[PDB]
DNA sequence: GCCTTGACCCTCCCCTAAGGGGAGGGTTTAGATTGTGGTCTGACGCGGCG
DNA sequence: CGCCGCGTCAGACTGCACAAAACCCTCCCCTTAGGGGAGGGTCAAGGC
RNA sequence: GCAGU
């Protein structure tokens, strides 16, 4: 909208092209990490925890 | 659902004659919780004639109640909403009291849906020869 | 599980399931005569619109009670809306006279 | 292997386990059901069965 | 009172009804009152008990009717008959989100019957 | 706003009248691209901008020019709610009886036309003829005839009589039809008939006839030769998160009507024998009758999961229905739900609330507070204020629920009594303590029960539940006029 | 209504067959009654002598492709058509015309340049039509009485209002109202008798022609309904195969059924072969098609069915042949495409899940109310909108006017469209790098700490 | 000793037109193929046959 | 009148886990060049 | 479907 135009306008920060999709912990839900998997699809290279 | 107290007076003279509930031998029943929060359709007299005990327009209360069980009046002519004149809803004297609060109703109250509870809530509680004069 | 607001339905505009889907609780039809054997005409009324399918009044309540006034300005449900398209998708014709 | 498949995976006989501890699973396994496909329907069973 | 809520017209008297026809009571009582106001003879009736099934489906109001159950058959008979609505209960009043005409919502629609009549 | 809601039938104009555009195709959206398909069932010309205020080719993006038909797709520039609220059509090309008022007892065409309703479904089913207009000729007006009695017909009589078969012959005969006339032939001969049972037929054959007379109603908008479409918001066809689509039954219902319909012209440009164009017909036929309500005249559709396709008239009745499920009862905002326990330390006014739940519940109003109060500058510094659960937050959460009334409510509310409300108690558990002399009032023991919270949010529900609902003003019961607040 | 239609022997298709083609060459015949037809016949033969299009789709043989019978027979009809041009010189020429249609007896024709001459002979009936439905409602707009004793005089005169002198005899006050006609019928009733003769032949001997052109049509689309209704019974054992695969039983057999009317009316018995040989071609093609085109919610085109097909095929006998699904990587290599053309094929072939579905068999629930709607906006959005519009109105208050309006003008603030630099030059007098420094004067100077400490509250963290 | 208004030149960005290629719709095939596939509910009201 | 066939109905809230092919032809999308426009960089004049 | 009230 033109305001949050105005807005980058002034400040300068511009938005970025991506959206925090994250995954989070559950509200009220709190412990440990026991354990992690990674199911990478074949042909997709895999990451540094992979 | 639509039953509404919408007057508060239809200024009719019908009513139910209100007697106590006597099954054979012995009552279920008594006139007190029978016309207890009614108003009546009709001078309440003594069985001595011609002195009204209570006057024709009266909302039994607990005091007047008391009044008819020291005489002993046991048929007393009450105002009921099967006999209310007003159309598309219910006079407040035709109802009587308002038995969550105590008073006479209020204009305005929707008692089709009161009764229509009050009848099925309980409907989870319920399921799925000579004559020998017991007393003088 | 409790929710002020967050994420409504598709076609009826009301509020999600469960407190997997964030919730909101059925205001269901004995619920709506419980209001209604009460004379509490203002918060069934609010139950109705403004905290399920009231989408411009849902949005100006919120607004309102962040701008400090407890007001509401209730619409016509969407869910009524719904009914009025599902009933003229067959051959009758429902309307609102005025 | 559809028919197999759904029938082990999307029947209504073939339950989710119940794991809370031991006996859970030990008396999920020896349940007994009039339900299923080819019994009774929880809706049309009157109180003679 | 709600099951004995319609009659059945016996004599047509002079009035708009016909002999046979299940006529709501406050109805045929108004009607018989305002015509005995202009000296002609009114209807004579004789009122019917229904179950209260059958009396929630014989509202004069198509929406309460169609809300409780068959709908196929409330909303058909609306149509051909060309029915209105006139929003007077409380179903149909929390159908389309207003105030019931119960409670604290009965002085607004005293209001609105005495404000949208003249 | 409005004081009435009228119902009545609506005539193939009317139908026009309320829709934006035709669908002539089956089209849903396109594979490839997601857009939807150009005169489909989904049509961003038809239905409406499925962006908001952007043309399906991106000419036109901005509100700067609203309002705007696009000349290289006609998709307006609107908002796309109007997806919600802009109905199409779909012109068939055969009439089609409609199968509430040809099946929904008593048949209104068949109470109508003063015919059974076994030989209406036989004539508009292409099993026998009737003969729409006797003339100088012995065959009368509701004549049925089969195949080879038309034949001699045709033999004896010639191009004189006019007979016809399926709803074309149904609506040619609600279409010739007098219905005053024949509602004073019919009074006529009911003052004379003194059997009973003939005089309640007449009876509800006359007010149906004075109905559709006083009504603007005709009897051929029985007959459908416009059939409305849903607007496509309220049958979506969304993609669900793992690339697969998820779509209602009313599209396939639709789109079997749109092909056999579009099959139907072809036929009838093809000019193809009368076996395959009667079979056609009978075909869309029971392709609307499966639209409009399912399984209501023999077998049900049953698509791709050999479970019943929802119809329309499924959509808006039973107790899955709107009318039970989405407009007497509702999902709620602001609401909440916890376990129960006793807390007899409080007084009768008084209920025990989370802190958990009653910062969740009251989070427009400590939002409020926070902005006003000066401890937020903003919306979104009182969003994350809340969010990190400071501690200024909790004398904010003390001050809103001060005398903040809330309703509690046990389900099943068998009574009144199931709803009361009362003012919270902050506490630090997760379960909501009730007071124990209202326990009796909602059926309520703490071996697993669960409550729902509501907040009052207006000036009038807060007044409410401080004077009608608050349980000090519930201590007798309505049912009787005993005490119900009584101890245990 | 389908078995009550008896099957046909190899004979009877035979006699079906030539009743059709009797039936259409007998109607190709009646239109070279129109030797209008016979004029672009030849001009096209002479276009044929300069190669215009190709013989096959002109001719498709003749009765008693090679091309050298066409050209020099077409020459003879053209020495035809010179022995019936001027023989005339009118009781003489009555016979060379149907020596016309005997001579060509032996011409074949095919589909769609027959078809422009049909549509051209439409024309020429919508035109009879017309004429004699103006002749019949121009009168009988103005009059009343039974036309009869106006159609009595008026067959057989063609060419003038002569047949109006005996009209006004009967002095029945009808041909009184006709003198108000009389006149107005004036273009009218010459012109078509100018064509008339432009193909040469008389309105009511070509009205002849007309309904023998509709008697013979009718005789060829009753026997294209003997095929039709006969072999109905090679529709549905065809159809049963295709039964699950998406479709309807009824939608699979009509399909079928408009395949078997193509195979019909492209059906000829001269090759020799049995009939269903050919309709079971024709009923494939067509059923095929129709569930490639109308059997998905979204709809994927018939080279992306066939892909998927073929990929099912495929991983059905590899399945077969190592015991297990094959993977993508593999699946790509027993066929020849890319392994990214696999996988969106895979992802392609999916069918839309009804929102209908209960989840878990619990059907108080389904999967139609677990879809939020993803559209709309925040509440809490809302609010930080409504409050942005209020804290950049205070701020922009806090301003010149002029260069406060030009921040409001340039981006869209309080106004439908925003302005370019040029745009708002034209507006405020000024040129335009000025009001340009004028933006950058106003922005240099909200970026103080001053009064844009609100705002910046409105940046995320 | 320091601020506007142009002034000229420079730089990048978005709309437009065209060309290649993938895509998608279309037409045609000629040995014979001739009619497809749960039942587990009871009570109540009604309406048409007989 | 008896009877058979048919239509309508069957509590409310919560979680849990969840779902033939081959060849022709035109058309639309991706890519790229271009051109216009729309800001951006660095100064020349009085004015402040 | 499986549980809780
Ligand atoms: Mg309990
Ligand atoms: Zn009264
Ligand atoms: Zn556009």
């Amino acid at each position: 909208t033109p305001e949050e135009k105005l807005l980058r306008a002034i400040f300068g920060e511009k938005a970025s092209d991506v959206k925090d999709s994250s995954l989070r912990v559950p509200n009220g839900v709190s412990g440990t990490v026991i354990d992690v998997q990674v199911f990478t699809r074949d042909g997709v290279e895999k990451d540094k925890r992979a | 659902q639509d039953l509404v107290v919408t007057e508060d007076d239809c200024g009719t003279h019908e009513g139910i004659m209100m007697t106590p509930v006597i099954e054979g031998g012995d009552v279920k029943e008594p006139l007190r919780d029978r016309v207890l929060g009614r108003v009546t359709a009709e001078d309440v007299l003594k069985p001595g004639t011609a002195d009204i005990l209570v006057p024709r327009n009266t909302l039994l209360h607990e005091q007047w109640c008391d009044l008819l069980e020291e005489n002993s009046v046991d048929a007393v002519k009450v105002r009921s909403v099967v006999s209310c004149d007003t159309d598309f809803g219910v006079c407040a004297h035709c109802y009587g009291r308002d038995l969550a609060r105590g008073h006479i109703i209020n204009k305005g109250e929707a008692i089709g849906v009161i009764a229509a509870q009050s009848i099925g809530e309980p409907g989870t509680q319920l399921t799925m020869s000579s004559i020998q004069v017991k007393n003088k | 599980h409790a929710r002020s607001t967050g994420s409504y339905s598709l076609v009826t505009q009301q509020p999600l399931g469960g407190k997997a889907q964030f919730g909101g609780q059925r205001f269901g039809e004995m619920e709506v005569w419980a209001l209604e054997a009460y004379g509490a005409a203002y918060t069934l009324q609010e139950m109705l619109t403004v905290k399920s399918d009231d989408v411009n009044g849902r949005t100006k309540m919120y607004k309102n009670i962040v701008d400090g006034n407890h007001q509401m300005e209730p619409g016509m449900p969407e869910s009524f809306n719904v009914l009025l398209k599902e009933i003229r998708s067959l051959g009758i014709n429902i309307e609102l006279e005025d | 292997s559809a028919a197999v498949k759904e029938f082990f995976g999307s029947s209504q006989l073939s339950q989710f386990m119940d794991q809370n501890n031991p006996l859970s699973e030990i008396t999920h396994k020896r349940r007994i059901s009039a339900l299923g496909p080819g019994g009774l329907t929880r809706e049309r069973a009157g109180f003679e069965v | 009172r709600q099951m004995l809520r319609k009659a059945t017209i016996v004599n047509a008297g002079s009035s708009d009804f016909l002999e046979g026809e299940q006529v709501e009571y406050s109805r045929v009582k108004i009607a018989n009152r305002e015509l005995e106001a202009n000296g002609k003879v009114g209807a004579t009736y004789s009122r019917d008990l229904l179950g209260i099934t059958k009396a929630s489906l014989a509202t004069e109001s198509f929406i309460s009717a169609a809300s409780f159950q068959e709908t196929t058959r409330v909303l058909t008979e609306a149509a051909v008959a060309g029915k209105r609505d006139e929003l007077r209960g409380l179903k149909e009043n929390v159908i389309v989100g207003r105030l019931i005409p119960a409670g604290t919502g009965y002085a607004y629609h005293q209001d609105r019957m005495r404000r949208r009549a003249a | 706003e409005f004081d009435a809601i009228k119902i009545a039938l609506a005539s193939p104009d009317m139908i026009r009248s309320w829709s934006f555009g035709e669908v002539k195709k089956p089209e849903t959206i396109n594979y490839r691209t997601f857009k939807p398909e150009r005169d489909g069932l989904f049509c961003a010309r038809i239905f409406g901008p499925v962006k908001d205020y952007e043309c399906l080719c991106g000419k036109y993006k901005r509100l700067k020019h609203r309002g705007v038909i696009c000349e290289k797709c006609g998709v307006e520039v609107t908002q796309t709610k109007v997806r919600r609220e802009r109905m199409g059509h779909i012109e068939l090309a055969s009439p089609t009886a409609h199968i509430w008022f040809l099946k929904s007892l008593p048949s209104r065409i068949g109470l109508l036309l003063d015919m059974p309703l076994r030989d209406i479904e036989r004539v508009l089913y292409f099993e026998s003829y009737v003969v729409i207009e006797g003339g100088m000729t012995n065959l009368e007006r509701q004549q049925i005839l089969t195949e080879e009695q038309y034949l001699d017909a045709l033999e004896e009589f010639g191009d004189e009589f006019d007979a016809k078969m399926g709803a074309e012959a149904i609506q040619a005969l609600l279409k010739s039809m007098d219905l005053e006339q024949e509602c004073e032939q019919l009074r006529e001969e009911l003052n004379e008939t003194n059997s009973e049972t003939k005089r309640k037929k007449l009876t509800k054959r006359i007010k149906l006839l004075e109905a559709f007379v006083q009504s603007g109603n005709k009897p051929e908008w029985m007959i459908l030769t416009v059939l409305p479409v849903l607007p496509p918001d309220l049958r979506p066809l969304v993609p669900l998160d793992g690339g697969r689509f998820a779509t209602s039954d009313l599209n396939d219902l639709y789109r079997r009507v749109i092909n056999r319909n579009n099959r139907l012209k072809r036929l009838l440009d093809l000019a193809a024998p009368d076996i395959i164009v009667r079979n056609e017909k009978r075909m869309l036929q029971e392709a609307v009758d499966a639209l409009l309500d399912n399984g209501r005249r023999g077998r049900a559709i049953t698509g791709s999961n050999k479970r019943p396709l929802k119809s329309l008239a499924d959509m808006i009745k039973g107790k899955q229905g709107r009318f039970r499920q989405n407009l007497l009862g509702k999902r709620v905002d602001y609401s909440g739900r916890s376990v129960i326990t006793v807390g007899p330390y409080l007084r009768l006014h008084q209920c025990g609330l989370p802190k958990k739940m009653a910062l969740e519940l009251f989070k427009p109003f400590i939002y409020g507070k926070l902005e006003l109060r000066g401890l937020a500058t903003t919306i979104k510094a009182a969003k994350k204020m809340v969010e990190r659960e400071e501690a200024v937050v909790w004398d904010i959460l003390d001050e809103v629920i001060r005398e903040h009334p809330v309703l509690l409510n046990r389900a099943p509310t068998l009574h009144r009594l199931g709803i009361q409300a009362f003012e919270p108690v902050l506490i630090e558990g997760k379960a909501i303590q009730l007071h124990p002399l209202v326990c009796a009032a909602y059926n309520a023991d703490f071996d697993g029960d669960q409550m729902a919270v509501h907040v009052p949010l207006t000036l009038e529900a807060q007044l409410e539940a401080r004077a009608l609902m608050m349980s000090t003003n519930n201590i007798l019961s309505p049912a009787n006029g005993e005490p119900i607040i009584v101890p245990s | 209504e389908m078995g009550t239609v008896e099957l046909l022997t190899r004979e009877g298709e035979i006699d079906i067959a030539k009743r059709i083609e009797d039936g259409i060459n007998q109607v190709q015949c009646s239109v070279a009654e129109y030797p209008e037809a016979i004029t672009y016949l030849l001009e096209q033969y002479d276009r044929v002598e300069a190669e215009e299009a190709r013989l096959s789709d002109l001719i498709t043989g003749f009765v008693d492709i090679d091309p050298e019978l066409a050209r020099e027979k077409f020459a003879e009809l053209r020495a035809q058509y010179v022995v019936t041009r001027d023989t005339i010189k009118h009781a003489t020429a009555q016979e060379e015309i149907l020596k016309l249609s005997e001579v060509f007896k032996q011409f074949r024709l095919v589909p769609k340049q027959f078809d422009y001459l049909v549509n051209s002979m439409r024309v020429m009936m919508d035109r009879v039509r017309t004429q004699e439905r103006l002749i019949m409602k121009l009168c009988v707009e103005q009059c009343k009485m039974p036309k009869k004793n106006f159609i009595t005089l008026f067959t057989g005169n063609e060419t003038s209002d002569t047949w109006f002198n005996a009209a006004i005899a009967m002095n029945k006050p009808w041909s009184e109202k006709l003198h108000d006609v009389s006149e107005e019928v004036h273009r009218a009733l010459q012109k078509l008798q100018q064509i008339e003769e432009e193909t040469g032949l008389t309105i009511e001997q070509v009205k002849d022609i007309n309904r023998r052109m509709s008697i013979g049509e009718a005789k060829a689309r009753r026997a294209k309904k003997e095929m039709v209704e006969a072999n109905l019974r090679l529709v549905i054992s065809i159809a049963k195969k295709y039964t699950n695969r998406g479709l309807q039983f009824l939608d699979l057999i009509q399909e079928g059924n408009i395949g078997l009317m193509k195979a019909v009316d492209k059906f000829e018995y001269r090759r020799g072969y049995k009939f269903s040989t050919y309709a079971t071609w024709w009923i494939r093609q067509a059923i095929t098609r129709s569930i490639a085109d109308q059997a998905r919610t979204i709809r994927i085109p018939v080279h992306m069915i066939e892909t998927i097909n073929k990929l099912n095929r495929i991983s059905r006998q590899m399945l077969q042949e190592m015991g297990r699904e094959p993977t993508p990587e593999e699946l790509a290599e027993r066929m020849l495409m890319p392994e990214d053309k696999i996988r969106k094929v895979l992802k392609i072939a999916k069918e839309p899940i009804s929102m209908e579905t209960p989840i878990g068999d619990d059907e108080d629930s389904h999967l139609g109310d677990f879809i939020e709607d993803t559209t709309l906006e925040l509440p809490l959005d809302s609010a930080t909108t409504e409050s942005l519009r209020a804290a950049t109105h205070d701020v922009l208050a806090g301003l010149t006017a002029r260069e406060a309006k030009v921040l409001r003008m340039r981006f869209g603030i309080d106004m439908n469209t925003d302005y370019t630099l040029e745009e708002v030059g034209k507006q405020f007098d000024v040129t335009r790098e000025r009001i340009r420094q004028i933006e950058a004067k106003a922005l240099r100077k909200l970026r103080h700490p001053s009064r844009s400490e609100v705002l910046r509250s409105f940046l995320d963290d």
